[PDB]
């Protein structure tokens, strides 16, 4: 047709809900009603403010410490969803470590970036709101909160990183 | 199990005492995870300012860089943990310490928009003039960024 395509990359800790986010986008269910070697689409036509464009979501789920792959994947990608859970204050601590390495492999201080704090579903969160938005400050990106349970914020999340390509 | 290892868990949890007691059995006060992340990045970045001073009392590398060439002052003048730059660089921390970027410590402090530990960082010796790998200075942050005040502080 010759509608824009935009590369976009999970990045995140093991369990902070990076393929849960990836299925409630594309398959609109969570975990619960996932089923593999069914549900294989990794594609999905918007439209975000007004225009059409393809997502294609290029997870890093289960590749996550293995370099070679994960560096790969970023390279490849033009924007980034750092994910951590906000019940797990060692997948904040692993936002650092993922924005940096996005800034070394594509070699740039600024790259298109979304923080986001999935599973915020649950109470008695242990990474508080103001924590995050101070992180996020700090960093000059979006911080959206995420339940890729019950769908809140997850369009946000996706869109906000294309809102935020379309405008570096 | 390393000693070592059993710090950073302590020094990630802000447990003082602990600390302590690691430090008085022979821990190494250098021990670095996965990521280079010493005892000291991890007090730096959390924000537990106690243990980032027993941590320097007790001989920790105040200029221990990560695998990313980022030392604890970095991390706490992007975080803006104010009192905890003010003991590293007590400490003798380099307050024009590069990382893999170029970036130093008053880069990230004015990106982040921290104007105090900016102008802390000056009153310590930072340089303005420093470039990071894209030939750019903390200044020239100020300007693309449109923070009038902190381009103020940077010009003097
Ligand atoms: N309550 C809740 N649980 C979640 C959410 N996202 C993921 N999970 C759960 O957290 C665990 C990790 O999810 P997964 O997608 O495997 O994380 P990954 O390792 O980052 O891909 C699973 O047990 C999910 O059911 C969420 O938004 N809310």
């Amino acid at each position: 047709s010759h509608m824009t395509e935009y590369k976009l990359v999970v990045v995140g800790a093991v369990g902070v809900g990076k393929s849960a986010l990836t299925i409630q986008l594309i398959q609109n269910h969570f975990v619960d009603e996932y089923d593999p070697t069914i549900e294989d689409s990794y594609r999905k036509q918007v439209v975000i403010d007004g225009e059409t464009c393809l997502l294609d979501i290029l997870d890093t789920a289960g590749q996550e410490e293995y370099s070679a792959m994960r560096d790969q994947y970023m390279r490849t990608g033009e924007g980034f969803l750092c994910v951590f859970a906000i019940n797990n204050t060692k997948s904040f601590e692993d936002i650092h470590h993922y924005r940096e390495q996005i800034k070394r492999v594509k070699d740039s201080e600024d790259v298109p970036m979304v923080l986001v704090g999935n599973k915020c579903d649950l109470p008695s969160r242990t990474v508080d709101t103001k924590q995050a938005q101070d992180l996020a400050r700090s960093y000059g990106i979006p911080f959206i909160e995420t339940s890729a349970k019950t769908r809140q914020g997850v369009d946000d999340a996706f869109y906000t990183l294309v809102r935020e390509i379309r405008k570096h | 199990m390393d000693l070592g290892k059993k710090l950073l868990e302590a020094a990630r949890a802000g447990q003082d005492d602990e600390v302590r007691i690691l430090m008085a059995n022979g821990a190494d006060v250098n021990a670095s995870d996965r990521w280079g992340w010493t005892p000291l990045h991890l007090a730096a970045w959390w924000g537990h300012l106690e243990i980032v001073e027993v941590l320097l009392k007790h001989g920790a590398d105040v200029n221990a860089a990560d695998l990313h060439g980022q030392t604890p002052l970095h991390l706490a003048a992007m975080v803006g943990h104010l009192e905890i730059v003010e003991v590293l660089l007590k400490y003798g921390a380099d307050v024009n310490a590069k990382d893999t970027m170029g970036a130093t410590p008053l880069h990230l402090a004015a990106q982040s928009g921290h104007l105090e530990i900016v102008e802390v960082l000056l009153k310590n010796g930072a340089d303005v003039n420093a470039q990071d790998k894209f030939g750019k200075t903390a200044f020239d942050i100020s300007i693309d960024n449109g923070n009038e005040d902190l381009a103020e502080i940077l010009q003097k």
